[PDB]
RNA sequence: UGCGAAAGCAGUUGAAGACAAGUGCUUGUCGUUCGUUAUAAAUGGCCUCG
């Protein structure tokens, strides 16, 4: 999985997999690659999460190109089955996006995570 | 005497604002080469206050 | 961005 | 071997009809040998019931003022079979013990109760004794065996105390928040066995400590696809639900099951690991994970919603279909217990009801 | 007795410096949590940059190595961190593990010093607590 | 330090002395727990049980210089509470009797004897009991009319 | 240490042996004896159960 880059590290993934969980609870999570593409085009995404273990990996490799075009941070997590479980579904999710909402109750840590991803990038 | 002291600070001042401009004096090349660069304080002053914390009771 | 600098600045400073 | 998909069960009378409980049932415990049941809860009372399946009368009751009961368990010394003890705890900075040896259980007018409240300088790591389990430790250097009381720390800490004297022996640490732990025994030779502490973090990293070597880590691995892990258990050998009576009875567990908030239960064969199966028949956080004494049945239950209890056949990893039914009354499951023998399943709910079933195959 | 060569780390201001077993590379800890590897095998007065390890938001107060493969760093966020420095390894610079020290409740916790123990393959850490 | 004793496994060390405090030294970490406040200084200390369930301690009550006042305490190791306290009558005589000697301490005091002071004090006590004529050894005692205690 | 009140009135604190240190000699010591009524100081402070 050399191309999946930057790949979040074992500590980081919890803070990533943590935030996505509440976002699913609060309906601020867009899940699945195609939904992520929508959010970038409309520019309603804080940042986007991808799974490196995907096969064949390229399917999400279009998302980054759209990401730096829009100056949106992005990061890779090792496991897709882990991601979908965090999304709150019975199927593995390869890509997920957090919806923009400055009035959200989970607002602070999302941007705290966003900063860490920005440093990672 | 205070006027003399203020005179030093003007000489010490290496940058001044001219209208929309601020012009900066350029230091000599030798001053950099002979000695290592000055320490930045915020990085160091932090260590000193930590070693001299109240809860420590250095007293 | 302006706030994030403050959040980063506040986080790095030691809390006494 | 029981059938894979068909399970032959008959319901019996409820246990607490003799004396109902006024609060939820936080835990259950079977006496290792005697036909007795222990029940405890926020009523602050350790109600013990003589289980027979036709009367289930109450033997004795013990109220503990100011001690809400979060868990309770029997304890029998592996060497001294005469020794009988009950350890109970709650959201408090102390633990109670009750000696059941000799005539204390029934004949004695008063109950010999003592309180553990001393951690010997490790007080910071621990805030409450509510989550605890009891295991058997072999001192190889002397070949003596004694009990140990295990606790959950504030920051990945596991405090190990001595069963009777209460002394602090050793401590184990993991990164992140400790969620659950379970104990596995590995026999070495005749009269020799080692105790292994298995601890798991929410992320899914699993630590394995050698409590016979000052609790040093011996193996580290991750639960595949594990996030939000909630409970961990082993099956197929000796354990808290299926304790041993003598050293030779010690046996290693072959099954390992991992719960999660999502409601999945991941199963591993103890004989990075790749899971055998990923059970999904519950859709809420796994609140109880327990195996049958022979390790042929796995029971998963969740307290989030009513009737969220399932039984898995092993090694088929197929959930039984005939049961539970819609008419099966389970309510908000909060406690599960397997008898050491006689194939009896006991399930508690929030309403204070312990309802009883018999595994006809056993 | 004069400065032979002045080299800019090109990062946050430096807290700590450490040298490897082979004495060919210097690891430099920064305020910005960046750890910079500086090659020195070229010669006396020859300081060159090898690699940057990933960027994290805590300071790097101390540094020591395990042979030439791993860099251990104590951080101002009360955590100890191992980076992989192996050449020819896909996990280069890779933060393999993180440890968290017990943190003072009312106070920020700092890992001031860390040292590696070759005989026992152990890390000894000193903290503000 | 007057009493030292190892635990059965060897992971704990019991110490007691003039401080009136029993100390459990936790040896893996050199931590220490304290059972202070005991009646007498600790002459002896032991772990008494197959599993270290109880501690047996010997107390002295040095305040009474006339007689050596021994008190035997058996403590439940689980909670460090008095399982059994044993002592006889504790009269305070006007002067020392027979061969009662004060316990050793760092310095010679009214309630203790230094290292050198022991032999001289023993000889002096014997020769006082032999040559001197004032031998009161009398104690005040009282009896309760209502309870006869 | 004796007597006495609590104040005080009288009287003591010797000799041998062994060890250590310094330089046969000097000094200091004694889990050594005989006889007379006869400074300290290894950084080392007291538990928890609302």
């Amino acid at each position: 999985n050399p191309k999946a880059f930057p790949l979040a590290d074992a500590a980081l993934t919890q803070q990533i997999l943590d935030v996505v969980q509440q976002a699913a609870n609060l309906r601020q999570l867009k899940k699945g690659a195609n939904e992520a593409t929508k959010t970038l085009n409309r520019g309603i995404s804080e940042f986007i999460i991808m799974a490196a273990d995907c096969e064949p990996i390229e399917i999400l490799l279009h998302l980054p190109l759209l990401c730096e075009d829009k100056n949106v941070p992005y990061v890779f997590v090792p496991s897709r089955v882990a991601l979908g479980r965090a999304c709150g579904v019975s199927r593995p999710v390869i890509a997920a996006s957090i919806t923009t909402n400055d009035a959200s109750a989970i607002k602070t840590q999302i941007y705290a995570v966003k900063d860490k991803i920005e440093t990672l990038l | 005497k205070t006027k003399k002291r203020k005179t030093l600070k003007n000489l010490r001042k290496d940058s001044v604002k001219r209208g929309k401009f601020r012009v900066q004096l350029l230091s000599t090349t030798q001053d950099s080469k002979t000695l290592p660069p000055k320490k930045e304080s915020s990085i160091i002053r932090s260590k000193d206050r930590w070693l001299n914390r109240k809860a420590l009771n250095k007293g | 961005t302006d706030r994030s600098k403050r959040r980063r600045f506040k986080r790095k400073q030691f809390k006494e | 071997l029981l059938p894979p998909k068909k399970l032959d069960i008959v319901r019996l009378k409820d246990a607490n009809a003799s004396h109902p409980s006024h609060s939820a049932i936080q835990s259950l415990s079977f006496h290792p040998s005697k036909p007795l049941l222990l029940t405890g809860g926020y009523d602050k009372t350790l109600r013990i019931y003589h289980i027979d399946g036709k009367t289930n009368h109450l033997v004795t009751s013990l109220h503990l003022v100011g001690s809400p009961i979060q868990t309770c368990t029997f304890y029998t010394s592996l060497s001294n079979q005469n020794q009988q003890n009950i350890f109970t705890a709650g959201r408090r900075r102390y633990m109670h013990s009750w000696d059941l040896s000799l005539e204390n259980l029934t004949h004695s007018q008063t109950a010999k109760i003592e309180k553990f409240s001393r951690l010997y300088g490790h007080e910071s790591t621990q805030r409450s004794f509510e989550n605890f389990k009891v295991a058997h430790l072999q001192n190889s250097q002397t070949n003596s065996v004694h009990g140990i009381v295990l606790l959950q720390g504030n920051n990945g800490w596991i405090n190990i105390l001595h069963s009777t004297s209460g002394l602090w022996l050793m401590g184990c640490k993991i990164e992140g928040v400790i969620t659950d732990f379970c104990i596995d025994y590995q026999p070495i030779s005749r009269g020799k066995f080692r105790t292994i502490l298995i601890a798991v973090n929410a992320y899914g990293e699993v630590w394995e400590f050698d409590l016979n070597k000052n609790g040093h880590v011996i193996r580290r691995w991750k639960d595949q696809g594990g996030v939000g892990i909630t409970k961990i258990q082993v099956g197929g050998g000796t354990t808290t639900t299926c304790p041993a009576l003598q050293i030779s009875k010690i046996k290693q567990n072959r099954w390992l099951a991992v719960g999660s908030e999502s409601g999945f239960v991941n199963l591993y064969d103890r004989n990075t690991p790749t899971p055998v199966a990923a059970l999904d028949q519950l859709t809420t956080t796994i609140s109880n994970l327990q195996f049958s004494p022979d390790g042929q049945i796995l029971c998963m239950a969740s307290r989030a919603v009513k009737d969220a209890l399932r039984l898995v056949h092993l090694p088929s990893c197929s959930v039984f279909s005939n049961w539970p039914t819609s008419g099966t009354p389970l309510g908000k499951v909060t406690s599960v217990a397997f008898s050491p023998s006689g194939g009896l399943l006991a399930v508690g709910n929030e309403q204070g009801k312990v309802r009883l079933w018999k595994l006809n195959h056993y | 007795g004069l400065p032979l060569r002045n080299y800019d780390c090109n990062s946050g201001v430096i807290w700590s410096i450490s040298i490897n077993d082979s004495q060919d590379k210097l690891s430099v800890g920064c305020d910005n949590g960046t750890v910079v590897l500086i090659d020195i095998s070229g010669g006396p007065g020859v300081l060159e940059h090898d690699t940057i390890l990933m960027r994290q938001e805590a300071r790097v107060l101390t540094l020591a190595w395990k042979k030439d493969d791993f860099v251990i760093g104590g951080c101002s966020d009360g955590r100890i961190r191992i980076w992989s420095a192996q050449k020819n390894d896909e996990n280069m610079g890779r933060l393999l593990h993180t440890m968290k020290v017990d943190k003072a409740k009312k106070e920020s916790t700092l890992v001031w010093s860390v040292i590696y123990l070759p005989r026992t393959d152990q890390i000894a850490s000193g903290d503000s607590t | 330090v007057l009493s030292l004793s190892f635990s059965h496994d060897g992971s704990y060390l019991l110490s007691g002395g003039w401080e009136k405090v029993m100390s459990l030294w936790q040896l893996e970490t050199n931590s220490q727990q304290f059972l202070p406040r005991l009646n007498g200084i600790i002459i002896d200390c032991q772990v008494l049980g197959p599993q270290g369930n109880y501690y047996s301690l010997i107390l002295q009550m040095t305040e009474n210089n006339s007689n050596s006042d021994y008190q035997f305490l058996l403590l439940n190791a689980s909670d460090l509470t008095s399982k059994l306290s044993i002592n006889g009558p504790l009269p305070v005589f006007n002067s020392t009797i027979k061969h009662i000697q004060q316990p050793i301490s760092a310095m010679n005091t009214k309630n203790s004897n230094s290292i050198t002071s022991l032999n001289h004090s023993k000889k002096k006590q014997s020769r006082k009991l032999i040559k001197s004529r004032r031998q009161d050894f009398t104690t005040n005692v009282e009896i309760n009319p209502i309870n006869k205690n």
